[PDB]
């Protein structure tokens, strides 16, 4: 470090060599990496001294991947490994990625996306719709089974809320005024506000629904109910055919 | 786990400067330049 | 509305894999390329629209 | 037992088999009612169901047809002999939404189709066979298309016998609008044909098989279906079906993964009331849609590649690795083309899922495991492309490599550093400090004597200064066994003559770190092992 | 840990100590080699080569 100036270890808008906290830090940073570079650590410094030390070579050392870390480099700006400051970068980028179980493009794909209040200035940066699938999706693909299957079932419920929602605000039956969801659940007689952990059959639920159905007609609380019909032998019964 | 290790670096000797020529023969130079290396390598073991 | 169906896929991902963004506070230099309003939008709820 | 599986069938000693292998009071005719062969075998009605199907004779007009496969015998038209047929289906691209059932009929020389729907539409169908292709109509379904009732679609014909073999027949091509269309649903089929006696020695060897192994009969199916087109048993497939057992003995795995572990491809078919091992590996849950490997399409795979394809994520998310493991692997297979692009399809597929599954069972990551195969000695050949008497031999060499090196409380990393051929290429302070210290201490005249003893006697203090040798007997012999190494061409006297130079070193530094680096491994080779300097001498 | 500190060969004694030997290792070594230059003209001389 000495003999080079501190050029090796560099500095953030500072003239390098300069002692203050930020120095000491970034130093200690810097002899972590070392000790844990292992033995040939020692030839690496050599490398870093000149500037021959090269993607590849870095790679190779510490474990690391060749496409993570060129992926990593062009994402951080930098093309050279001159300082200290650089490694630091790169593998600073390199850490987020794998916290994320994704690749550092990904990574940049998510910064660059801007919220720069709509115009009134030089523009906005937001990915089209397609990008947008294709980010989800890579996003996505580093999950496991258990974790697609939690957040399916969130979708799956955030979903449920939004149709229900719109389809009480756009949509209203020829001689139906139904303002609320306990009203979507009584009128298409299925359940839209349960949680997606309970599990059903198709025949289950069609028979509850058909139950409810008659239960809410015979107690003469859906109105022109045929009269002459609900006097029929099955529903005189009712105490006795209405469950399985 | 963290681990570490040792680091080494380039290092150089030392050099010759052209001789002068004394007034003794041979044999009296040796034996007082051997007296004076004794005594350098005393202090070399008493510092390690 | 609005709902934004991928964005809530890949807020809910992120949370998933690291709550309280503290994988991204331990490294400033890819922090500070994110604006304030792209890290309320991942921790809050808060689609383009 | 071996010599009834292992006997060859044909046409000409078909009927002295069977009298040979059957009582003299069993016909072959007898084989035409699974009961009796349930009977005869001592299985229930489903397990021989898991074998032979439905028999089809006639039944009511839906009454589907497959439980998931479809046999029986009819009379061919050239003779007055009765041949067996037998057709397996694989539900594809959604066919549990929509379509109650959807089956495959055979006559003789031609074939039609049988189906039902979930939803009422008004319009036609068209059962297309390639991807929209131009020629890829098929049939075609004539409307109105009601739910819950029985459709027939006109003998379809363009399609050729060989493809009848593990083809598709299905691209269902329906028409919501006059002009808006979408796929509902299809699936694969495969069919079979031969005569009765043939017929019946067949499912007699897969039974007897099957029974003493403990094989589902699908596995046994696709063992011998990925060991040759005419789906006899020989040799092969008997140490296929030793080698799924031991793997799955060992390494504690299920009959599927040890089934592709022995370089069979993944099993598709499904039980009727499971799932396959394809789905349950990359469709549970799908995404947004299914991932199916009828594709054949080229997809890209470069890491560094922009708006990646639904298909790679897909792909990752299955076999549980990132884009850049994913690119290893590809290269490490052999699979990859130029310009960085694969072909979807099950053998890929299966050679990926392989290669993982190898990585898995040994504890090792994938970079790991390729750093491995190339200190292997089948490094330099791709994994695709090795014979069926290789694939064993190179997971009997990972498994006692890694336990060894467990044993020995050696790290993947520290072996690769001790036995890669690959060094950093630049001069180390180590090296420069040696040779400064080397320099005075010798002289031109010791570099030219042939007496190659008497160099490594008075080199032998410096370099086991270098290494951290324990004594410089070490350092000669160390020396000496570099010197028959000849690195980089360079013996001893080629050192001694490089190290006297005034940094006149063009390109012979490369030369020099060489020596250095296979030095410096040696020693340390010998320090891990913990030898002693007289078995070293010896 | 305080006996230590106050004892007579603590640090700092030992620190000067071998200080000092340093300093006087460092210029007798030159004094040295200046003698065997001299006795190595001395014999150069001598031999006529």
């Amino acid at each position: 470090l000495v003999i080079s100036g501190f050029a090796v270890l560099g500095a953030k808008n500072q003239p390098a060599g300069q002692h203050n906290i930020d120095t000491l830090f970034s130093l200690y940073r810097f002899h972590q990496w070392i000790n844990g570079l292992g033995n040939p650590g020692s030839d690496t410094l050599d490398m870093l001294r000149q500037q021959t030390l090269t993607a590849d070579r870095l790679a190779s050392v510490m474990g690391l991947d060749i496409s993570m870390v060129t992926q990593a480099m062009v994402s951080a700006g930098v093309n050279q490994l001159q300082c200290w400051q650089d490694i630091n970068t790169v593998l600073q980028w390199i850490d987020v990625a794998s916290a994320l179980h994704t690749m550092p493009s990904v990574i940049r794909t998510l910064v660059n996306i801007r919220y720069v209040t709509a115009l009134n200035k030089a523009e906005s940066n937001l990915p089209s719709w397609d990008e947008w699938q294709t980010l989800a999706e890579n996003m996505e693909a580093g999950l496991s089974t258990q974790q697609a299957q939690t957040l399916a079932d969130y979708t799956a419920e955030r979903l449920s809320s939004v149709l229900c929602n719109w389809f009480l605000a756009n949509i209203q039956p020829e001689g139906v005024s139904l303002h609320s969801r306990d009203d979507l659940y009584s009128y298409f007689l299925i359940d839209n506000q349960v949680s997606s952990a309970i599990k059903t059959t198709r025949l289950a639920e069609a028979i509850a629904g058909i139950q409810l159905y008659i239960n809410r007609a015979l107690n003469r609380i859906e109105p022109n109910a045929r009269a002459d019909v609900s006097t029929r032998q099955f529903f005189t019964d009712w105490t006795v055919n209405n469950r399985y | 786990a963290l681990l570490t290790s040792m680091v080494q670096a380039s290092q150089g000797g030392s050099a010759v400067l052209p001789g002068t020529l004394s007034l003794y023969r041979f044999p009296v130079m040796l034996e007082r330049t051997r007296n004076l290396v004794a005594q350098l390598t005393q202090f070399g073991t008493s510092l390690l | 509305t609005p709902y934004h169906q991928p964005y809530e896929t890949i807020r809910q991902v992120i949370m998933t894999h690291d709550s309280t963004l503290s994988a991204l506070s331990r490294n400033p230099e890819v922090m500070g390329q994110a604006e304030g309003a792209s890290l309320l939008a991942i921790l809050a709820n808060i689609s383009p629209e | 037992l071996y010599n009834i599986l292992t006997e060859e069938i044909t046409e000409k000693n078909a009927d002295a088999l069977f009298a040979q292998n059957f009582s003299e009071n069993i016909t072959p005719e007898n084989f035409a009612s699974q009961s009796w062969i349930a009977k005869y075998y001592g299985l229930e009605l489903s397990e021989v169901q898991k074998y032979l199907g439905m028999l089809q004779n006639g039944y009511s007009d839906s009454t589907s047809a497959y439980v998931d496969n479809i046999s029986t015998g009819l009379v061919v038209n050239n003779e007055s002999k009765l041949e067996a047929y037998k057709i397996t289906r694989v539900k594809t691209d959604d066919y549990d939404k929509n379509i109650n059932y959807f089956d495959l009929m055979y006559e003789g020389n031609n074939q039609f189709f049988i189906r039902a729907n979930f939803k009422v539409s008004r319009e036609f169908g068209a059962t297309l066979r390639k991807n929209a292709g131009p020629s890829g109509i098929v049939g075609s379904l004539s409307g109105p298309l009601i739910a819950n009732t029985n459709f027939k679609s006109n003998y379809l014909s363009n399609i050729s016998d060989s493809e009848y073999k593990n083809g598709v027949k299905i691209y269902a091509y329906r028409y919501t609008s006059s002009t808006s269309a979408t796929n509902q649903g299809g699936g694969i089929f495969t069919f079979e044909s031969y005569p009765l006696t043939i017929f019946a020695l067949k499912l007699n060897k897969a039974i007897r098989l099957c029974l003493t192994s403990g094989l589902s009969p699908n596995e046994l199916q696709t063992i011998v279906r990925s060991d040759n087109a005419q789906g006899i048993i020989n040799d092969s497939v008997l140490t296929k079906v030793f080698y799924t057992l031991f793997y799955s003995h060992r390494y504690a795995l299920s009959f599927d993964d040890a089934q592709v572990l022995n370089g069979s491809v993944i099993n598709q078919y499904a039980d009727d009331d499971s799932v396959s091992h394809f789905n349950r590996l990359f469709n549970t849950p799908p995404l947004k849609g299914k991932i199916f490997e009828a594709d054949g399409n080229t997809v890209s795979i470069d890491p560094d590649e922009e708006q990646s394809t639904f298909a790679r994520s897909a792909l990752m998310r299955g076999l549980g690795v990132n884009s850049g493991e994913l690119y290893q692997l590809g290269k490490l297979a052999g699979v990859l083309d130029a310009q960085n692009t694969i072909t979807l399809s099950v053998f890929v597929i299966s050679s990926l899922y392989r290669l993982t599954l190898l990585a898995r069972v040994h504890q090792l990551t994938v970079n790991e495991l390729c750093m491995l195969y190339g200190l292997s000695p089948f490094n330099g050949k791709t994994t695709a492309s090795l014979s069926s008497g290789e694939l064993p031999r190179l997971v009997i060499w990972l498994y006692q490599v890694t336990q060894w090196l467990t044993e020995a409380e050696i790290t993947t990393e520290a072996i690769w550093l001790l036995c890669t051929p690959e060094f950093s290429g630049n001069i180390s302070p180590e090296i420069s400090n040696l040779l400064n210290n080397l320099r005075p201490s010798i002289s031109e005249d010791m570099a030219q004597s042939h007496n190659r003893e008497l160099q490594a006697e008075i080199l032998a203090p410096f370099i086991a200064a270098t290494l951290h040798l324990a004594s410089p007997d070490m350092a000669r012999y160390i020396l000496l066994w570099t010197d028959n190494l000849r690195p980089g061409g360079l013996d001893i006297a080629g050192f001694m003559t490089l190290v006297l130079k005034e940094s006149l070193n063009a390109n012979e530094t490369t030369q020099l770190v060489q020596f250095c680096h296979v030095m410096a491994q040696l020693s340390l080779s010998v320090q891990t092992l913990r030898l002693s300097e007289a078995e070293l001498s010896v | 840990l305080e006996l230590l500190q106050r004892k007579f060969t603590n640090k700092a004694l030992y620190s000067w100590m071998r200080g000092k030997l340093s300093a006087i290792y460092y210029q007798f070594f030159d004094l040295t080699q200046s003698f065997c230059l001299m006795a190595q003209e001395a014999l150069r001389r001598e031999l006529t080569d």
